[PDB]
């Protein structure tokens, strides 16, 4: 995989069955030195070309299975491995057009063994006071290309 | 087994593009998913690069390969092999040794579902002509190739012209034998018109016109869509792509055009060839419809 | 099964050092061969990082693991796990849930041949103290741990002092129970004397003297050899390494000292942590004899 | 593996059985876009801290098996894969001392499908006239560390 958190591979539109575009997906790698259980994850907010998209519009696919934020908040037995990037599927009718797109995504995860100053105010959309790179940045960006015909 | 049945020319990628990345940052599966993001279905692999434990893969690996094809909607299109008679420093390989090695690659290509072979041979002069026994080598493998539905194709590329000795010697051979299992792979560098100021250009190279390909399309079974530079408007700035693709549409081509990118920035740090290829496939999709 | 029978302290590496590299440029086998180049035999892995398909590896993967140990002369020494009662946002985990998760990790650690567990627990205050039921959690797993020859050890590190509440509460527990399967892992950051001008230092941290460890060595089963900077003369410039290692030699220590490097340059491009570790192990070999 | 041709992993001294140091090894990755057969390889000359070492002192280990330059020149059926770095074992009694060492190694390989200007004067110790990075540099360097006691 790639050093960047948002992966260049797996960024595409999503079709329906009935052929209609329902959204798009992209992969995020866990930027942690260890895996986490699903209930440790705290999905944040997406920005695509400045358009804001809330977490209630984004599901996580890990180990072949799709989870909602709610499903995930309760599952402390399913394990996300550092080497198995999660696939985020974003609800958006019509998808993204041909060409470039700027992505800004935020998420973080809990680490209850850390000092309690650190664990508090742990916001998936805002960086920690001091930055330790073994935990990665909560917010990451990437400029990626979508292949589609011109409208 | 996934099948792609668009009529006319179809787009694809040649994994030679992921050349700085393969084995380092992309796996074979990463390359498949990268083609998937593009909507590309056709693929070209290199025998000595992408088949694990080449030349003798396991039954486990082969089945993993077919699963990847189904999972990402990939059609094995072209399989790139070498008949290296000069592999030994002290001697040439006999015709029989060359045919045994060629036949072996034909089997592997068929097992992995490929249907065209891009066969590269040692060269003896500066026109890039093959070893003198090349007619004998190919004639030795042609019955097996016809049985297994494979078409062997040497690659025509700069500085070779679409109407020089190299092409006509191959076309002459096809006509004398009558075989439908030998043919040509045209690499789009033969239509390149724009170069950089100060960029050296082989005094023997002359661009061909897109129409120059029309009498050869009976014998063209797969094309390398070479490209040098994609603008941010997703146009190729060195080759008359619209005119080449339209010529082939209008004149009955049903093969693939497989992206081949050979720029040296491939190997500069930070280069994202997957993005470059997506540019090239935005153009390709717009010209073909799919 | 390879065994390392030097007397006294032995050197090793904690794969947490390969933290920017694991899964990107080094594989698990690369890490083993990297320890081999160093002559290091002891290893520490992290359960949630280095066991494929954690928490349920296959019989195939486990046997590959043992083959790696034999092939590179690696002794599974310390196995780092978490008892995360706070894994759920809405509630704490009951004592039974915590013990079921701990017991599970004890089994996996034993199967992979490990003999010390570096157990990290959620913290409730700023002295880094464990969840209040920690005595109950450990007492639940102690019979299994004693059966399987494992020693569970929380890690003592800055700002915690070798004679603060945190250490003495653990030592008190060992004495009241009498268990020989609970104990301490001392991380060498507790002896750090030199810092940079302008480098913030926790007002609660006081360096310990190397002798401060002597009454605890009965309870120390594995140490993290933390280190900050290696000179080009292969000396560590922030911790009295000679004096710490000699104290432990002279006072009967037979465990490992496992290199742990946590610098942020780990994640800068071009950083070669394998070289940094080789520096650290030139020092370690010179102090120990092997 | 690593992008550099000489690998940081696998650089160590070599012992005897009877405990005496006989030499050292290091790994080289094929910097080619395809594999080669053993008979295509042209091993060149090594420099360790400026000390010159001829190819007759260096064996190649590929696919678990050790080959001499002579054995290799005749074997056109054994295949070196791009992802399986070769292990070069260098004859040198006593090996290398504790600490840093500068390595300069040269080797190349034949490509009979290339224009015949290119294939001629193909020297494992000298770079080709024009440089194509899909073939790599014939000569590569690396500063690596050896772990040993001080003498
Ligand atoms: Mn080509
Ligand atoms: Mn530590």
């Amino acid at each position: 995989m790639e050093k960047q958190v948002i992966q260049s591979v797996g960024f595409r539109n999503i079709k329906n069955g009935n052929g209609e575009i329902t959204g798009f997906q992209f992969k995020v790698k866990l930027p942690y030195y260890r895996g986490v259980f699903l209930s440790q994850i705290r999905p944040g907010t997406l920005f695509v070309d400045g358009q804001k998209i809330e977490k209630d519009q984004i599901t996580w696919t890990i180990n072949g299975e799709e989870y909602t934020n709610q499903e995930m908040r309760g599952d402390f037995k399913t394990h996300w491995a550092t080497t198995k990037p999660a696939v985020l599927k974003v609800k958006m009718p019509g998808g993204l057009a041909q060409g470039y797109h700027d992505l800004k995504y935020g998420f973080c995860f809990t680490s209850s063994y850390m000092p309690p100053i650190i664990q508090d105010g742990l916001d998936p959309d805002k960086e920690s006071m001091v930055y330790m790179p073994e935990f990665g940045h909560h917010v990451n960006e990437r400029r990626l290309l979508i292949v589609k015909l011109a409208a | 087994m996934y099948r792609y049945e668009k009529k006319g020319p179809k787009r694809g990628v040649a994994l030679y593009s992921y050349s700085a990345e393969f084995g380092l940052t992309k796996t074979l599966e990463d390359c498949f998913e990268d083609l998937h993001d593009m909507g590309a279905h056709g693929i070209e692999i290199l025998a000595n690069t992408h088949i694990e434990n080449y030349p003798y893969p396991t039954d486990e690996w082969v089945e993993k390969w077919w699963r990847l094809c189904d999972k990402y909607e990939i059609v094995p299109v072209e399989y790139g092999n070498w008949i290296d008679s000069h592999v030994l420093g002290d001697r040439d390989l006999t015709t029989e040794e060359s045919v045994e090695m060629l036949k072996r690659d034909i089997r592997l290509a068929h097992r992995l579902g490929f249907t065209v072979m891009r066969t590269k041979m040692p060269v003896i002069n500066d026109l890039l002509e093959p070893v003198e026994n090349w007619k004998e080598i190919i004639k030795g493998a042609l019955p097996l190739a016809e049985e297994l539905g494979i078409k062997m194709c040497p690659e025509i590329h700069t500085p070779s012209n679409l109407k020089g000795k190299l092409v006509n010697d191959f076309v002459e051979f096809i006509k004398e034998t009558g075989t439908k299992n030998f043919g040509l792979n045209i690499d789009f560098s033969v239509f390149r018109t724009s170069f950089a100021e100060g960029e050296w250009v082989d005094p023997n190279y002359t661009p061909n016109k897109p129409e120059d390909i029309i009498p050869l399309l009976p014998y063209v079974y797969c094309c390398h869509a070479k490209f040098i530079h994609m603008s941010d408007d997703f146009k190729e700035t060195t080759i008359p792509y619209e005119e080449v693709v339209k010529t082939m549409e209008d004149n009955g081509y049903e093969g693939y055009l497989l992206s081949e990118y050979e720029g040296a920035d491939k190997y500069d740090e930070g280069y994202e060839v997957g993005q470059t290829l997506r540019k090239h496939h935005i153009l390709l999709k717009n010209l073909l419809g799919d």
